[PDB]
């Protein structure tokens, strides 16, 4: 009814189905800090020692 | 050469024995020690790098 005559169509589209609620599950990954701890100051040489 | 000629060696044995004999008689107490703490870094100029 809100639609003319004309109507305007869509020809395809995409979406994912799951079977299994434990489909949902996916991975990423992280740096592990507690062993591989990111650097927090520059290297430097020895000067003025105290 | 009498008893006069070691006087002074006596005088040495007898500083050393009287401050050896101090020392046994002092009474000893152990020390809390409230110095601990970690601040003896080094400094220096970074060695940035360039690209």
């Amino acid at each position: 009814a809100v639609e003319m005559y004309v109507a305007v169509r869509i020809s395809r589209f995409q979406l994912e189905v799951l079977r299994d609620l434990h489909d949902l599950v996916r991975s990423r990954t992280y740096l592990d800090v507690s062993k591989s701890p990111l650097a927090t100051t520059p290297i430097r040489v020895v000067e003025y020692v105290r | 050469m009498a008893s006069t000629t070691r006087l002074v060696n006596d005088r040495k044995q007898l500083e050393q024995q009287v401050k050896d004999d101090a020392r046994i008689l002092a009474d000893a107490r152990g020390l809390n020690i409230t110095t601990v703490a970690n601040d003896s870094a080094t400094g220096g100029q970074a060695i940035r790098n360039v690209g």
